[PDB]
């Protein structure tokens, strides 16, 4: 159906140093996604088993960004990223179809990388929820599929008893958010220079050091007000002095409550 | 000033000089090199890709070191003098086209090849005529020139081109004329021209030349001495109607249209294409009555004769509106005819209809002609002509060959 | 609204026109934006649409009566304004009075193929889409997130002030006599949004027609207020 052609995601997207400050974090979930890649063979002569992906859960953050990473680093053809509000929808029966024909997809697809979104929605009555994901885990556990290819979980609560006593038989390698220390928001500054208009008199390490608990959703924010108010002050070139009572508002004025 | 105030990037070069292959759009890459313009990468980008090439593409790619050296007078010696003279017949030939096309008024360049010019029967230098008449028509009442060309018209090679260049060279010679002439020139070809009755695109090509030749007329009655001179079968019936088509430019004379409307019923399917052709000439300048239901007819052309009609207007939204329908079509012709008009009408909205294009087919002349609507994109007799005489594309890639040397591109 | 409407202006006449800071910055924002307010009636947002008109394509599909009147066919009427708005992109898509919510099951499946359809899944974005009704918490959040990234603007209630300057702009092509003050009119009324003065502006220049006048004094303008005064 129309799932079919437009589940296959192209237009690349955010790359690499856009991540949020973690240094060996990074390597953790990117020694699964992009070293398996180089070579099947390699991890498959490894030993047993080798480990499909990571797991990803906690606060948001700086979420779908690394995901956007995950598609930008695919080297040779576009893949995928599933999102969680397809598979619990009305009239049920229709979602058992369609994760069997994106796996089918994947069979045919040459080891196609999968990613599911938003486990949460159909995560943890709930029986028409319970065919979703006691099928899709009865799928992942099958060898029918693939058992190399991917597993990556990004949502917000980890709080789904039921994934989180069948994941630790196949899913591996859980990480916490893991929010950065003072230098680590320069990279997310160096790689989103290309916003607008940073003025060279703009100096990414006083922008950092004036913005202390500010994970990647905070200087989001940051770059959201100041592209926004970039335009909204009739402006066309951003300078520290023009938008620091817009960083310190959108981080203090922000920080107050929450 | 163009090198300076413009900036073109390289990603055309290498983008739209990457999507050619199949020796065809190896063709259009040769069009590629010729019409891309700052940059001139793709010009210097190695060696091998002319030898890749074949013969019309040879000469279709020898022109293009001509094409994109329409300054460095003296640069341009230096730059074809490599394929001056050389092992190949068609580097030497589309060199010296090449030395035609690169300018107009040094003449110097004439010499080497009107001295090799007598073949008489097949050789070279009748190549080096299709170059270098073509090419010194374009650098072009001369009183020398016509005289080689008697024994140009009397050698009669078995090459459509040469009497080709022959017709066009000196008509575009005589273009401008006062009150045209009915000397023995064009007389004398068209009595050489009705003295062999083979090869139609001669009684195609010759009355191009002859109504160039009748061009700049105020007054002139040759459209009555032709109708008393050149009237015979339907293989003189077209340069009849070419002589009207010529010899109407365009005035009020609105008899002549209805003379049009009663005419265009016509059992032959030629004087419909050209004599129906004539409305973008005729009614050039009043554009608001050039509209009309040409395209809603059901013969084999006329939907090409609306599609010609466009031209290279600035093109409004209504004449983009016609090339939604005249876009999806069937035939190869006229599949392959509509990107020229639609990339010469609009020199965010260029490479739009080009990805249309690319969901019409994903033939060969479709794309060849599509990316060389890709490099289109990117009363004046010289913008009159070379499409006048383009009006013959449903033919060998023989005719492709002067395809790539039309000067009505600015 | 000097602001309000050089920050849609600044906002969606950005792509296509002046683009030397545009597509050298490297943002493109090919979403458009959302309009709203509690006059409505397409006053303001006709004031604030006319202003794209300058330079540019304009469409204007008001409501989805042209949907709900037939047989349920869904969002292929959707999918031609995809396909027009792919193989013709200066045109900015401009819905206004959206009341297709007020089956309803469709229209999330329509609303889900023009909002994921909008992005841009095929291309580095199209289309410009500025949407306009009449209430904005009516309309389901699935707009909100995925659609609306740059910019929605929201209408401020002035109670007295706007009020005034709307009066300004409804007899702006009318003809106000030296008596007919607009303390009174301004503080008469009780939570009347654009609909009611654009219909005592009715009434003005339709009773107006009445005698066949062009010129409405005081009692005549009373008496011309007591016309829609009681039609409403």
């Amino acid at each position: 159906p129309t799932v079919t052609m437009m589940q296959v995601e192209e237009k690349p997207d955010v790359t690499y140093s856009d991540v949020g400050g973690c240094k060996e974090q990074i390597e953790k979930l990117r020694e699964v996604v992009e070293t398996p890649l180089l070579h099947p063979e390699r991890f498959v002569n490894l030993g047993i088993e080798p480990p499909k992906g990571v797991l990803l859960f906690g606060p948001p953050g700086t979420g779908k960004t690394l995901c956007a990473r995950a598609v930008a680093n695919r080297t040779d053809a576009c893949f995928i990223r599933v999102i969680g509000s397809e598979l619990v929808q009305k009239y049920v029966g229709e979602g058992a179809r369609m994760v069997r024909e994106l796996f089918e997809m994947a069979r045919t697809k040459k080891a196609c990388l999968i990613f599911f979104d938003e486990i949460d929605a159909i995560g943890g009555g709930d029986n028409e929820v319970q065919r979703t994901m006691l099928e899709l885990i009865n799928q992942l556990d099958g060898f029918d599929p693939r058992g190399n290819i991917k597993v990556l979980m990004a949502t917000n609560r980890p709080d789904t008893l039921d994934p989180a006593l069948m994941r630790p038989g196949r899913l591996d390698r859980k990480i916490e958010f893991s929010l950065p220390d003072l230098e680590g928001r320069t990279h997310i500054f160096k790689i989103h220079a290309r916003s607008m208009s940073v003025e060279r008199d703009i100096r990414f390490e006083l922008l950092a050091r004036l913005c202390p608990n500010s994970t990647g959703a905070e200087i989001r924010s940051v770059c959201t007000e100041a592209g926004m108010f970039a335009i909204r002050a009739r402006r066309k070139i951003a300078t520290e002095k023009d938008f620091l009572e817009a960083v310190n508002k959108v981080i203090k004025s922000y920080a107050k409550f929450s | 000033d163009d090198i300076y105030k413009t900036h073109l990037e390289n990603n055309r070069f290498g983008g739209s000089g990457s999507q050619v292959d199949s020796a065809r759009m190896n063709l259009a890459s040769s069009f590629v090199n010729g019409f891309v313009n700052q940059d001139k990468l793709l010009t210097d980008d190695g060696n091998k890709w002319l030898y890749k090439n074949k013969d019309h593409g040879m000469l279709s790619a020898a022109a293009s070191l001509g094409m994109i050296l329409l300054w460095d007078v003296d640069g341009g010696l230096t730059q074809i003098d490599k394929y001056l003279y050389s092992s190949e017949d068609y580097i030497k030939s589309g060199a010296l086209l090449a030395c035609g096309i690169v300018n107009s008024g040094v003449r110097n360049e004439c010499d080497p090849a009107l001295a090799l010019l007598s073949d008489y029967v097949l050789h070279n230098s009748n190549t080096m005529r299709l170059g270098s008449i073509f090419g010194l028509g374009l650098a072009y009442n001369r009183e020398d020139v016509l005289t080689l060309l008697l024994p140009v018209m009397g050698d009669s090679k078995s090459s459509m081109e040469v009497a080709g260049v022959t017709a066009l060279a000196c008509g575009m010679i005589a273009v401008g004329s006062c009150n045209g002439d009915v000397t023995s020139t064009i007389l004398q070809t068209i009595m050489e021209k009705s003295e062999t009755e083979l090869k139609d695109t001669y009684a195609r090509w010759l009355p191009l030349g002859l109504g160039l030749n009748h061009l700049g007329k105020g007054e002139a009655i040759e459209a009555i001495l032709a109708a008393l001179e050149v009237v015979s079968e339907p293989f003189r019936s077209f340069a009849n109607t070419l002589v009207d088509v010529c010899a109407y430019a365009g005035s009020g004379n609105v008899l002549k249209v209805q003379q049009l409307l009663h005419i265009c019923s016509e059992h032959f399917d030629s004087k419909e294409k050209e004599e129906d052709k004539d409305k973008k000439e005729k009614k050039d300048k009043d554009k608001k009555e050039a509209p009309a239901d040409m395209g809603a007819h059901q013969g084999v052309a006329v939907l090409g004769i609306a599609l010609i009609a466009m031209g290279e207007e600035i093109g409004a939204e209504m004449a983009l509106r016609t090339f939604g329908h005249l876009l999806r079509y069937g035939e190869p012709t006229l599949r392959r005819a509509v990107p020229l008009a639609l990339a010469l009408i609009s020199v965010s909205h260029d490479a739009d209809p080009e990805v249309s294009y690319n969901s019409i087919f994903a033939a060969r002349l479709a794309a060849m002609l599509r990316q060389l609507a890709q490099y289109h994109a990117k009363k004046g007799t010289l913008t009159l002509c070379p499409y006048h005489s383009d009006r013959q594309l449903m033919s060998q890639v023989a005719v492709a060959g002067l395809l790539t040397v039309l000067v009505s591109f600015l | 609204l000097d602001n309000q409407i050089q920050e849609i202006k600044e906002s969606v006449e950005l792509p296509l026109t002046h683009p030397e800071y545009y597509e050298e910055m490297g943002i493109k924002p090919p979403k458009g934006v959302i309009l709203y307010g509690p006059p409505g009636t397409g006053k303001t947002l006709l004031a604030k649409a006319v202003a794209n008109q300058t330079s540019a394509t304009f469409l204007r599909v008001v409501g989805s009566e042209l949907i709900q009147k037939y047989l349920g066919d869904g969002p292929k009427l959707v999918r031609e304004l995809f396909r027009v708005a792919e193989e013709h992109a200066p045109s900015i898509v401009f819905i206004d009075e959206i009341d297709a919510i007020g089956g309803e099951r469709e229209i999330q499946r329509t609303m889900l193929e023009l909002l994921n359809q909008l992005d841009g899944f095929d291309s580095r974005g199209d289309v410009k889409v500025i949407m306009a009704t009449n209430r904005i918490e009516t309309l389901d959040p699935a707009l909100i997130r995925p659609g609306r990234i740059d910019r929605k603007i929201e209408f401020p209630l002035p109670d007295e002030k706007t009020k005034k300057r709307i009066f300004q702009i409804h007899t702006s092509r009318m003809t106000l006599a030296d008596d007919v003050t607009l303390d009174d009119l301004i503080m008469a009324k009780d939570d009347l949004s654009g609909a009611d003065i654009k219909a005592i502006c009715t009434e003005a220049g339709l009773m107006a027609l009445r005698e066949r006048r062009m010129k409405v004094t005081n009692e005549d303008f009373k008496k011309s207020k007591e016309n829609v005064l009681y039609k409403k």
